[PDB]
């Protein structure tokens, strides 16, 4: 039964910094520099860890690449939202140990609203008491959660891996309960935690490639991967090619 | 590209 929970927990990506030099006065640039970087070395971990994911495989090796293409974003908000909730109980954005965001911050990155709607995100952790199981099938199933309007190079095993990572996700639910009135009551609050992640995502969608196009006159700094799978993949999802999957209307 | 370089490794 804990086969799918004891993979999703051995695979987890440990810590990760940022490098930001926390001695240095905070800036626009800097701040933005280092969030970056900070992607960059995420992007490196999400990918070792999307490759690990019980049938992952399956994929297309194209689609392999592409759903971590366009998930990224949600998938980092959404596992840094974690870290907030379970290091400063949400009062500050965890990003990494050596780049946590307090309000100074959040003003001077330019992305307060962005900031507050992540801390929103990070809140609901606490006022739903996410499990640490659920909170990890939840983020396995955002991997899966935003594709190209006009289907992936082979859409079956797609569908056939999302429909179940929801099963499984159905599944920890139904563990310490006997009441289906209950699971249906939690996999409503947790769909619905699931989506309010994309809206989220879609705001420093636009965002990230704003910033990209005036980087160089603003002196921020973005790296290979980051620079290449914004220009590339973030605005198939901004310009509506490739859309999230919702659960609710 | 990058990318690349990181899926091969
Ligand atoms: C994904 C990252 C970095 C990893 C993380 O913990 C979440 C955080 C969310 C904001 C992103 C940032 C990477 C760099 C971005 C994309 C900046 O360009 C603007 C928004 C930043
Ligand atoms: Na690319």
């Amino acid at each position: 039964q804990p086969i799918f929970l004891n993979v999703l927990e051995a695979i987890e990506p440990g810590v990760v910094c940022a490098g930001h030099d926390n001695n240095q006065p905070d800036s626009f640039a800097a701040l933005l520099s280092s969030l970056n970087e900070l992607g960059e070395r995420q992007l490196v971990h999400v990918v070792k860890w999307a490759k690990a994911l019980p049938g992952f495989r399956n994929l297309h090796v194209d689609d392999q690449m592409a759903v971590i293409q366009y998930s990224w974003m949600g998938l980092m908000v959404f596992a840094m939202g974690w870290r907030s909730f379970t290091n400063v109980n949400s009062r500050m954005l965890y990003f990494a140990p050596d780049l946590v965001f307090n309000e100074y911050r959040m003003h001077k990155s330019r992305m307060y609203s962005q900031c507050v709607r992540m801390r929103h995100l990070s809140q609901e952790f606490g006022w739903l008491q996410i499990t640490p199981q659920e909170f990890l099938c939840m983020k396995a199933l955002l991997l899966f959660s935003i594709i190209p309007v006009d289907g992936l190079k082979n859409q079956k095993f797609f569908d056939e891996l999302r429909m179940n990572y929801i099963k499984e996700l159905d599944r920890i639910i139904a563990c310490k309960r006997k009441n289906p009135t209950s699971c249906s009551r939690r996999f409503y609050q947790l769909t619905k935690l699931l989506d309010s992640v994309q809206p989220i995502a879609r705001e420093l969608h636009q965002f990230t490639f704003d910033l990209l196009i005036k980087s160089h006159m603003v002196s921020v700094d973005f790296p290979e991967m980051m620079a290449e799978i914004i220009s590339v993949q973030v605005p198939k999802i901004l310009s509506g090619k490739v859309k999230p999957i919702y659960f609710h209307t | 590209s990058r990318w690349a370089e990181v899926w091969d490794d």
